[PDB]
């Protein structure tokens, strides 16, 4: 894979979904197709608390450091 | 295809409304165009030297 | 397959084409494709408005994808040949 | 799973919703591979059937693969 | 090593689960099973259309399709 | 299974839905497995909301194709 | 040439790229794959410094390519 995500992964990191969406959280886990499970998660759609969530890669717009 | 288009000034219209006057000197299977000398079509303002236009973007292409 | 070459069989042909964004250009179909794009020659007035800002552009590149309609007369185009083919495949 | 649902549904009155809002509420005839529904006495209506009916269809109505949201059943 | 959400969704099965959608819609029931293109079954779903409106109370089995969904968060 | 149902309405009235409120109704000729669909003795009716009040704009054409990507509903009327 | 092949070639060169939604992004090439997944090292957006960012390839519009773009790559 291009990006290596054992770096990004117990960090916190932003990702952009489709239709309008930000979610912010700690990187979990990961996979080869880009589905991302995100812990201690807050979406900012103002605001938008989770607990553990699991991230799709088909509609993965951006991915970045925080 | 757009393989008569190399080299060749072209009017590039996209899905969203803007129309660009450039230099199409590449393309691929999915109309991915490689473009040099870029400029709109209304405005006539320069953009760049050089750039890449994706292919879910173009709504058409013209030659000229 | 079958669409693609029912499009082939309509090789030079004076069509108007609809695009998503409001292109309504008529013109002689050329080249047809696997993903059923038109390379149209002598690109004619359909609409005052709708027809795009276009003039000395005699030959063109419509992208498959953006395409609303292909506007066939009745006298332009197959139909049960068409309804065949779909029945033999799945 | 997802398989083995599909050949359970066949032959009952079921929900389904397309990306604009609009239920269709309808006898299931048949489903393959890329989600395409093919439902029969179908009547239409917006977000739920509580709402107004719109067009009622006896005849077999398709529902396309890319435009259904979900697939469900009384 | 690495935590997958194949077995994260796995282990969600005859949970609580709420399922988001792209579009602003939420789907909150219980999980049943799933597979590889992410087409989830879901027994009881209640469907929220977000920014909060309750649309409709699913008696039954719903199959959501594996294209609209964005995140799907267990409890 | 799908496809094969639609095969009982080839050379008979049906009526098509689009995206963006564009009634089509003529006779169904064609289709495959994308639901690329060619409409003989037409007529579109196209519903547009302007000026906050309602307007059908009529096109009349004895024929059509439509792509797979606008379709949303096949049937009969 | 191809577009791909050029970028392929671009490694280490400075590019803006524009997505569908409206925001700049502003970095320098690191690798690149067949769909096109863009990803960028001093990254820079507008309407934000970054260390990395990943790019999805159907989400842009365009991206601006410098001038040298030939005289490095060819």
């Amino acid at each position: 894979a291009i990006l290596d995500l054992a770096k990004y992964k117990d960090s916190k990191i932003r990702v952009k979904l489709m239709g309008g969406k930000l979610v912010i959280g700690v990187l979990k886990g990961y996979d080869q197709l880009m589905n991302l499970v995100l812990d201690d998660t807050v979406e900012y759609m103002n605001a938008r608390k989770l607990g553990l969530t699991v991230i799709r890669g088909t509609i993965l717009v951006s991915l970045s450091s925080a | 295809t757009l393989k008569d288009y190399l080299n060749k000034r072209v009017v590039i219209i996209k899905v969203d409304g803007e129309c660009l006057i450039a230099s199409l000197n590449g393309f691929d299977k999915n109309t991915n165009l490689f473009i040099t000398n870029v400029f709109n079509r209304i405005s006539k303002e320069f953009i760049c030297k050089a750039q890449l236009l994706r292919g879910s973007e173009i709504a058409l292409v013209g030659l000229i | 397959m079958l669409f693609f070459s029912f499009f082939k069989t309509l090789v030079d042909q004076e069509v108007v084409v609809e695009l998503k964004n409001d292109i309504e250009i008529k013109g002689t179909l050329q080249s047809v494709d696997q993903f059923l794009n038109l390379k149209l020659d002598n690109i004619s007035c359909t609409d005052e408005k709708k027809y795009p800002h276009l003039g000395s552009v005699r030959n063109i590149f419509i992208r498959g994808s953006t395409v609303r309609y292909v506007y066939l007369n009745k006298n332009m185009v197959d139909t049960n040949l068409l309804q065949d083919a779909t029945r033999r495949e799945v | 799973v997802t398989t083995e649902f599909l050949s359970d549904i066949i032959g009952k009155t079921v929900n389904v919703k397309l990306a604009s809002g609009l239920l269709y509420s309808g006898r299931l005839e048949s489903i393959d591979g890329f989600m395409n529904v093919a439902l029969s006495s179908a009547t239409e209506h917006y977000e739920s059937n509580n709402n107004k009916l719109l067009n009622k269809f006896n005849s077999d109505v398709f529902l396309r693969g890319t435009q259904v949201m979900y697939i469900s059943e009384q | 090593p690495e935590i997958l959400p194949l077995e994260v969704i796995d282990k969600t099965i005859n949970q609580k689960v709420l399922i988001v959608l792209q579009s602003n819609r939420e789907f909150e029931g219980t999980l049943v099973g799933f597979d590889d293109f992410v087409n989830v079954i879901l027994e009881d779903a209640v469907e929220w259309l977000i920014d909060n409106e309750k649309v409709m109370q699913h008696h039954g089995r719903m199959l959501l399709s594996g294209n609209n969904i964005a995140i799907l968060v267990p409890g | 299974t799908p496809l094969d149902l639609l095969k009982l309405n080839l050379d008979e009235r049906v009526y098509i839905k689009l995206r963006g409120a564009r009634t089509l109704v003529g006779t169904l000729q064609a289709f495959d497995s994308h639901c690329n669909i060619v409409l003989s003795d037409a007529v579109e009716t196209i519903y547009q909301l302007n000026n906050e009040e309602l307007s059908e704009s009529e096109r009349r054409c004895e024929m059509v194709f439509i792509r797979g990507d606008t379709v949303t509903l096949i049937s009969t009327p | 040439m191809l577009p791909l092949y050029l970028l392929t070639n671009a490694k280490g060169q400075q590019m803006q790229i524009e997505l569908k939604n409206g925001e700049i992004i502003q970095g320098i090439l690191t690798n690149v794959d067949n769909w096109m997944n863009l990803t960028l090292s001093n990254v820079t957006e507008y309407s934000v410094k970054l260390n990395e960012i990943y790019i999805r390839g159907t989400f842009i519009k365009f991206i601006k390519l410098q001038d040298n773009i030939i005289d490095k790559v060819k």
